């Protein structure tokens, strides 16, 4: 079929609206989490702009298009993405009128540009260079956390969030690459969350009391087993022919104690003293007697370790992954400043913590392991992006859309065009800005009206960035509030909202292709 | 939505209606299911078998709704049932009841957070004032009464009259063997239900009670090295050839004898590994039996996994099919491993006594399964309510003499704390009346009639509803002392728990 | 079981010597060529059975028209014994196996 | 079996319904069509060639419409969107009238006479270019890559193509074709930057060479293209039974090996260090070149070897006895297999072939190259259009409204029936400036009349409306330009199907 001209955009405008309504609170602590059945058929809860999109199976092309484009920004920030859907279709709701008044969507796409630039100009003029204080990091962390979860949940989790990034900036890494390791853990309540400067393995191998409490940890990560097999035929060697099986029966049990006593050597090679617990870590299993022959010597051998840990352990401890054991010095097997196998429930989760150059900080969350515990697994990594963004930009402003007004004010107050053609677009342009802070207030409390004419006159009074109190519905200084817009965060929505609106605002013929 | 996209079934009206309404659906019976309950519920479980109870969780897990609203909150009700044996009958009703104030406040037009947060701080205020209403504490597990006194409350919160012989029979199962200090175990004390005798013939044999026929002789030793096996007899006779027995006339000769010597070696290897009791979820065979009679290793003819499971659980046994010489890994645990006739049913009996690790095994002699399993249900959720793991349970009025105190506490205070939250704080003190109603439900009078008088009992902690007419006309039964209190904790969770999901399930418009 | 390959043997048995005949078939057409080009130059005996006999030319000729009856007869008959045995062999395969397994 | 007016209208209905948003797609200001799929795949594109394939074709004329768009897409690839524009117009505007006024032919005849009038008018308004000045070209090429709207990398692709196209410029039919594109050979290289990408004499062969192909660096020494007649003879001068068995190996290889010797010893005289065997390549052949003390190269595409016939610039010879530098591998030759990124690349330099440099393209990635690569493929089409036609003509309404008045005056001077086709054709022109005004966001009939006033006086010499700025403009001053050729061609093509669909009165089976 064909939805011609005005009809094609009438589809575009609509598909934006109802979803924007969902996200008027998906955003802020006021933001209401949303759940998904038909997205899978699973019981699924999520709060965030882009992920909920992908989670749902979204038949409508607009939403289908959006999940991809908001991604690129949701890649960066994670919050303001739950914001981003509003301004876009709202701008459609702006301009469609003008083309319903009659006009070219051309000149309005045109018109948005210089407004986008003055915004981009204003984005510079607004963005407040701020410091790297963990405090300054906390409020940027928690505002995204506050957006995505409860402020309490934001608060209690914020610390570990703004902590690891300090050690990942200890690497002088401008972003967060490692220390991104999150661990959900068996618990009655998601209340428990811990910050492990080192890593956590989940296993003690199968053998307790190996000297599993380890202060001096020289980390052997060995992807090869001490358990090849205890029976006749080798681990990968299978035989249904009789004479070939009698061949492997003798040395299969041996090549274990080959690798076993290599460690028993390697223990004394590393240590010479059972005093320092030497940590063997296996990506695969390890024989009980292997553990036994190791454990009694004080060797703590771990089996069935995870490849990311193997990666992490190699990196965090200055560790090593090994396909052989033999004998090596303590440092040839990277060092963890502390290692403790920690049993919660049945599983003993090895705390390998403050590894030498603890390049990977495991953030451990002990919870019901529901999607509720998954529901808090996002805001953190989301907030991680935010502080990473805050790490990225020293320039960060008040949140709660204090910029919106100060944008919408100046950008509109002056004609950046001193034209109709661009100002027409500019008019629509900076108007769709204010959607967020007013509706937040309007969702919180006081209507769009008062808060705006508050915050506008306030900004008009101020030039300070004054922004909504999301628990009141009238503005405050969001610099003082703590809800803080990273220039890295806030900038990209200006890119997206414009650049997406550009081509989608210009369509007339639409048809099934193929 | 309007657009072909947007997967969801929840939202907006259907949230402020159907979700809460679907939440309303299931709490309906939980009202009849908590406190003294004269009500009863037929259930077929996909056996088509009827069963009767007052408990929701047994039923609700079965029930399947489109909407996670029902699907979620049960987890909290489980989260209760996980931590606390009963009150789960209540844990659902309050939330569902407290919820529907919101949709009213939504018709009254109160915001999500606005409606939510009032309950929140009031819930904290509750969690603040809730321990202030601790009216007692438990004392001694060794004491049967000190235990049984409470235990009725949960059995009550399942079924009313039976609780008396039961609660005593429970601490007589020795809840006391465990300290209830950082430890307690069902599987050690596990209910074992003997169909037959009387239902009040339900007994206590400390140490395992296995209704399974106790074969061979009594165990070779009472310490018995216990090798439990899933199917150590798959048969040592093979099923092959023509008749699904034999084909050639020469076939039968080797079929019959082969079972013997294999089982002979098998049951010899039971003695060769040293297992002093043989447990076959696999079949019993008289030769193997006679071998188990020769080698004198007590035999178990058939096993539910529960047998194998507990044997795997308790003994440290491992049930494995052995067409294989048995090898003790299972080894022994229980210091006295017996044959017994309990209910005069052959009862496989293992016993070992330890402050922690002792099996003190509830043996229910009973006339009716359909009862004795629900009789099991209350004692289950009663001893699981005994599970607090505070020997002093910081008791509060049981059967809910609390709500009238708190329904007074909050909404009064609820106005003192100001702002539209106050109404959510004042709505917070309302759904307390649920069980006062839910009992007056099965008692048959008005909660208003109840609460008006039970507000007129004012600061009490004692007088409240129940069964009979003293929950009806006065609505006054002493739910501090009928002998009935409840732990602060199981109470403390329900508020805390039913705070969460209720708050939660509202937030979600998708 | 025994009934499987009892039939496939005499299947394979009369299969090959039959195919031996196919070589001899060309020869039995070539022996119609060789003897017909023998006018009695070289002494023609039939080789027919173990007695090697002083023979005449028509005895040589009429024999190989009768020797083609080897390739004629032995080849044809087996295509019976092929399926004559094959089917009873195929028949007995699933019957006795399913038994001893069942 | 469908026919006649209904088809004649359906032809329009088929053809015309396409161009609607497709004309808005014209110009950098463009309205992408959304193409959803029955699958649900969404497509935003201003380019018909993509749009044409993806859409359900409702009519065989649309099937025919595809043809001439593919034609121009094959013809040049520039203005493919524009070829279906005025084809419908001619039909759309007049057709129903003049067949109701009864004739296919009077319009059909008035297709040509309107056609050359533009061509005649073009060559006046199309004004020559400096190909001597690469920038006199480049500015158009820059105007062309800003038509492709990449001025970032492709402004270099401009030069690289231009520099190449000026070098791949040559050909002789005796009429001496200006460019030759089938000479032009790009490369696709990861590693290096496209700014470091260049063009060198002859055809660079990366096509068969991503790895060792002809040694590495063969400095002077020759590469030998083989169109022989090299097939190792099973006998001496005769072919005999193939080799199934030891005797056949012995006897025949006796006769085989000496023939490749008889052959590739005639190769060793031309001074190869490398011999690339396209024909006669067989187990013995290349085996003897290492015995002929020359590198042998196996089972290669003659496309290269023809490119290579433009690289060292030689011919290729089937002569078994006569194999030489002039026969194959002319010039001193430079055979250089360089690893640019991770891939070893034969560069055949020292071209003996007129001009003739071909394109090194090395991007830091394949992808960073590709953005240059496509517009460089576009610029060469542009450059050659400047080369084929060295008259730059002002883009848009300047070239548009100009011809119209001629056509009208033509029609008016003819004052027959065919006046109406020209009146249709002259008005058929005005769509694109209107479309550009449609595209820009201004009021066209004003700007149209305004542009008429631009012709009423100026004759719209350099004056169209400029769809970007949406104003009456000096396309000379703007530097808005284009070759007459693609202007002519795309237009001359737009005439053709209108001739077709008007000719065709019967759609049957």
């Amino acid at each position: 079929e064909v939805a011609r001209a005005q009809a094609a955009l009438a589809v575009n405008i609509s598909a934006a609206r109802g979803l924007q309504d969902v996200l008027r609170t998906n955003l802020g602590p006021k933001g209401t989490m949303k759940m998904l059945v038909s997205g899978a058929g699973d019981i699924k809860l999520t709060k965030d702009g882009n992920v909920l999109l992908h989670e749902m199976q979204i038949q409508h092309p607009t939403a289908s298009l959006i999940a991809k484009v908001a991604t690129a920004q949701d890649d960066i920030t994670g919050d303001g993405t739950t914001s981003n859907v509003l301004i876009i279709g709202e701008l459609l709701k702006q301009a469609d009128l003008y083309i319903s008044e009659g006009l070219h969507p051309r000149i309005i796409t045109e018109g948005f540009e210089a407004a986008k630039e003055k915004a981009l100009q204003f984005l510079e003029e607004v963005k407040v260079s701020r410091e790297m204080d963990r405090e300054t990091l906390i409020d940027v962390a928690r505002t995204s956390l506050r957006t995505k979860v409860h402020a309490e949940l934001a608060d209690v989790l914020t610390e570990a969030v703004v902590d690891s990034i300090l050690a990942i900036k200890k690497q002088d890494e401008p972003i967060d690459l490692f220390m991104i390791e999150i661990m959900e853990m068996k618990h009655k309540s998601e209340t428990d969350t811990s910050l492990i400067r080192g890593l956590v393995l989940d296993h003690g191998a199968r053998h307790p009391d190996m000297k599993k409490r380890v202060e001096d940890a020289y980390i052997l990560t060995c992807n090869v087993s001490l358990e090849y097999e205890k029976t006749e035929v080798n681990s990968g060697f299978f035989y249904k022919s009789a004479e070939e099986r009698e061949k492997l029966v003798k040395a299969e049990r041996k090549f274990i104690e080959d690798r076993v006593k290599k460690i028993i050597e390697l223990k004394r090679k590393v240590c010479g003293d059972s005093d320092k617990g030497f940590v063997v870590i296996n990506q695969k299993g390890i024989d009980p007697f292997s553990l036994d022959a190791l454990s009694k010597e004080g060797i703590v051998a771990l089996r069935r370790a995870k490849r990311r840990n193997m990666e992490r352990l190699t990196l965090a401890c200055g560790g090593v992954a090994l396909n052989s054991f033999d004998d090596l010095s303590p440092d040839c097997l990277g060092h963890a400043g502390l290692v403790y196998e920690y049993t919660l429930g049945e599983e003993k989760f090895t705390f390998i913590e403050k590894c030498n150059n603890p390049r990977s900080v495991t953030l451990l969350i002990k919870g019901p392991n529901k999607h509720t515990l998954t529901q808090i697994k996002d805001a953190v990594r989301d907030g991680l992006r935010a502080v990473k963004n805050a790490i990225d930009d020293g320039c960060v402003v008040p949140g709660a859309g204090a910029v919106e007004v100060a944008m919408a004010e100046a950008l509109i107050k002056h004609k950046p065009s001193v034209k109709g053609r661009a100002q027409l677009g500019v008019q629509a342009f900076a108007d769709a800005l204010l959607i967020i802070p007013k509706v937040l207030a309007q969702n919180s409390g006081f209507d769009l009206q008062e808060t705006l004419v508050k915050i506008q006159a306030e900004h008009s009074e101020s030039g300070q960035l004054v922004g909504v109190d999301l628990n009141t519905g009238e503005p405050m200084v969001a610099a003082e509030v703590g809800v803080w817009d990273n220039y890295c965060v806030k900038k990209q929505l200006l890119h997206s909202c414009t650049v997406i609106a550009t081509n989608i605002l210009l369509v007339d013929e639409i048809m099934r292709a193929g | 939505m309007l657009k072909e996209g947007a997967k969801h079934f929840s939202g907006l009206e259907e949230a402020v209606y159907r979700n809460i309404q679907a939440c309303k659906e299931l709490a309906q019976t939980t009202r009849t299911a908590y406190g003294p309950n004269g009500m009863n519920k037929m259930v077929i479980n996909h056996l088509e078998k009827l069963f009767v109870t007052n408990d929701a969780a047994t039923i609700l897990r079965e029930l399947e709704v489109q909407h996670p609203a029902a699907k979620m909150i049960v987890m909290a009700s489980h989260m209760q049932e996980q931590e606390v044996g009963d009150g789960t009958n209540f844990v659902l009703v309050f939330a569902g009841a407290l919820l529907e104030l919101a949709e009213e406040l939504l018709r009254i037009g109160l915001s999500v957070s606005e409606v939510i947060e009032g309950y929140e701080i009031a819930c904290r205020k509750a969690h603040e004032i809730l321990p202030n209403l601790v009216c007692c504490s438990a004392k001694n597990l060794r004491d049967i009464d000190e235990v049984s006194s409470l235990l009725r409350t949960s059995i009550m919160s399942k079924q009313y009259g039976n609780e008396v012989f039961l609660a005593k029979l429970i601490a007589q199962a020795c809840v006391s063997i465990f300290p209830d200090s950082g430890h307690f175990n069902v599987d050690n004390i596990r209910v074992c239900k003997i169909l037959g005798s009387g239902i009040s013939s339900s007994s206590v044999l400390h140490g395992m009670v296995f209704k399974k026929e106790t074969e061979g002789d009594v165990t070779s030793v009472k310490d018995a090295k216990i090798a439990v096996y899933s199917c150590p007899f798959d048969g040592m006779i093979t099923e092959t050839k023509g008749t699904v027995l034999i084909k050639t006339a020469e076939e039968l000769m080797n079929f019959s004898k082969g079972e013997e010597n294999l089982m002979d070696a098998q049951v010899k290897a039971i003695a060769d590994t040293g297992a002093n009791v043989v447990v076959t979820g696999g079949k019993v065979a008289d030769m193997a039996l006679h071998y188990a009679n020769k080698y004198n290793i007590m035999l178990v003819r058939l096993n539910s996994k529960w047998d194998l499971r507990r044997l795997c659980k308790t003994v440290g046994a491992t049930a494995l099919p052995r067409l294989t010489p048995p090898v003790l890994e299972e080894m022994g645990h229980c210091d006295s491993v017996y044959l017994s006739e309990v209910g005069d049913t052959q009862v496989v009996v293992f016993k070992h006594e330890k402050e922690d690790g002792a099996i003190s095994t509830i043996v229910l002699r009973g006339s009716t399964d359909n009862l004795m399993d629900d009789i099991e249900r209350a004692v289950d959720d009663g001893v699981n309510t005994f599970k607090v793991l505070t020997r002093d349970k910081r008791l509060v009025p049981g059967g809910g003499a609390t709500e009238i105190e708190l329904a007074k506490q909050i909404t009064s205070y609820g106005e003192t704390c100001p702002g539209l939250e106050q109404y959510a704080i004042k709505k917070f003190a309302e759904a307390f009346e649920a069980i006062p109603r839910a009992l007056a439900e099965n008692s048959g009078v008005k909660a208003n009639e109840v609460i008006s008088k039970l507000y007129a009992v004012h600061q009490e902690g004692n007088k409240n509803v129940g069964l009979d007419i003293e929950a009806e006309v006065p609505a006054v039964k002493d739910m501090l002392e009928a002998g009935i209190l409840d732990t602060y904790l199981g109470k403390y969770w329900a508020i805390k728990l039913a705070t969460n999901a209720a708050v939660t399930v509202l937030r979600v418009d998708q | 079981v025994e009934k499987y390959q009892q039939l496939q043997k005499d299947l394979s048995k009369s299969m090959s010597g039959r195919q031996k005949l196919e070589a001899q078939l060309t020869e039995n057409n070539i022996v119609k060529e060789e003897l017909a080009l023998l006018d009695g130059s070289n002494v023609v005996f039939k080789l027919l059975g173990p007695v090697l006999v002083k023979q005449e030319l028509g005895e040589a000729r009429a024999t190989v028209g009768k020797r083609l009856d080897y390739i004629t007869a032995e080849i044809k008959r087996y295509e019976s014994q092929l399926r004559d045995l094959e089917r009873q062999s195929e028949q007995q395969r699933e019957t006795l196996a399913q038994l001893q397994q069942e | 079996r469908e026919s006649g007016r209904k088809v004649q209208s359906g032809n329009i209905n088929a053809a015309k319904t396409i161009a609607d948003i497709i004309r808005t797609c014209l110009g950098p200001k463009s309205m992408m069509k959304m193409l959803l799929d029955p699958m649900g795949g969404i497509v935003m594109t201003n380019d018909g060639n993509a749009i044409l394939r993806e859409i359900q074709v409702q009519h065989p004329a649309a099937k025919s419409m595809i043809e001439i768009s593919r034609t121009q897409d094959e013809e040049v690839g520039d203005g493919t969107t524009s070829v279906i524009i005025l084809a419908g117009e001619m039909l759309s505007v007049a057709e129903h009238f003049l067949e109701q006024q009864m004739h296919p032919t009077v319009v059909i005849s008035a297709y040509r006479k309107a056609l050359d009038d533009m061509i005649s008018t073009l060559k006046k308004i199309s004004i020559p270019v400096d190909i001597s000045d690469s920038d006199m070209m480049l500015n158009i090429i820059n105007s062309s890559i800003t038509t492709k709207a990449i001025s970032r990398w492709s402004s270099l692709a401009c030069n690289i193509a231009l520099d190449a196209v000026k070098m791949v410029q040559f050909e002789e039919n005796g009429r001496k074709e200006i460019d030759i594109k089938k000479y032009a050979r790009v490369e696709k290289i990861p590693g290096g930057i496209i700014e470091d990408s260049c063009v060198l004499r002859g055809v660079m062969i990366n096509k068969d060479v991503t790895h060792p192909r002809m040694r590495r660096y063969i400095k002077n020494p020759r590469i030998v293209l083989l169109d022989s007649s090299l097939e190792y003879k099973k006998g001496e001068s005769q072919t005999d039974i193939e080799i199934t068995r030891e005797e056949d190996f012995t006897r025949i290889l006796q006769m085989e090996e000496e023939y490749i010797q008889q052959l590739c010893e005639d190769i060793i005289q031309l001074k190869p260090d490398v011999v690339i065997t396209e024909k006669g390549i067989s187990d013995l052949a290349q085996h003897y070149l290492m015995r002929a003390n020359i590198t042998a190269i196996r089972r290669v595409r003659k496309t290269d070897n023809n490119r290579i016939a433009r690289a060292c610039g030689a011919r290729i010879v089937s002569r078994p006895e006569e194999l030489r530098e002039d026969d194959v591998g002319t010039g001193a030759g430079l055979l250089e297999i360089k690893k640019i990124g991770d891939e070893y690349f034969t560069f055949i330099t020292d071209c003996k072939d007129p001009k003739a440099c071909t394109i090194l393209l090395r991007g830091a990635s394949k992808e960073i190259l590709s953005e240059v690569e496509r517009n460089l493929q576009d610029a060469m089409q542009v450059c050659r259009n400047v080369l084929l036609d060295p008259q730059l003509v002002p883009g848009g309404g300047a070239s548009e409204m100009a011809v119209a008045h001629a056509l009208t005056e033509k029609s008016k001077a003819m004052t027959g029936v065919e006046q109406w086709p020209y009146r249709a054709v002259a008005q058929a022109l005005e769509v694109i400036p209107r479309t550009l005004i449609q595209n820009c966001g201004a009021s066209t009939i004003r700007l149209l009349t305004s542009l008429r006033a631009k012709h009423t006086q100026e004759n719209c010499e350099t004056w169209g409306v400029n769809g970007e700025t949406g104003t009456l403009v000096d396309m000379k001053e703007l530097g808005i330009w284009e070759p007459l050729a693609v202007k002519l061609q795309t237009y001359k093509t737009a005439v053709e199907t209108a001739v077709l669909l008007l000719r065709i009165d019967d759609i049957v089976s």
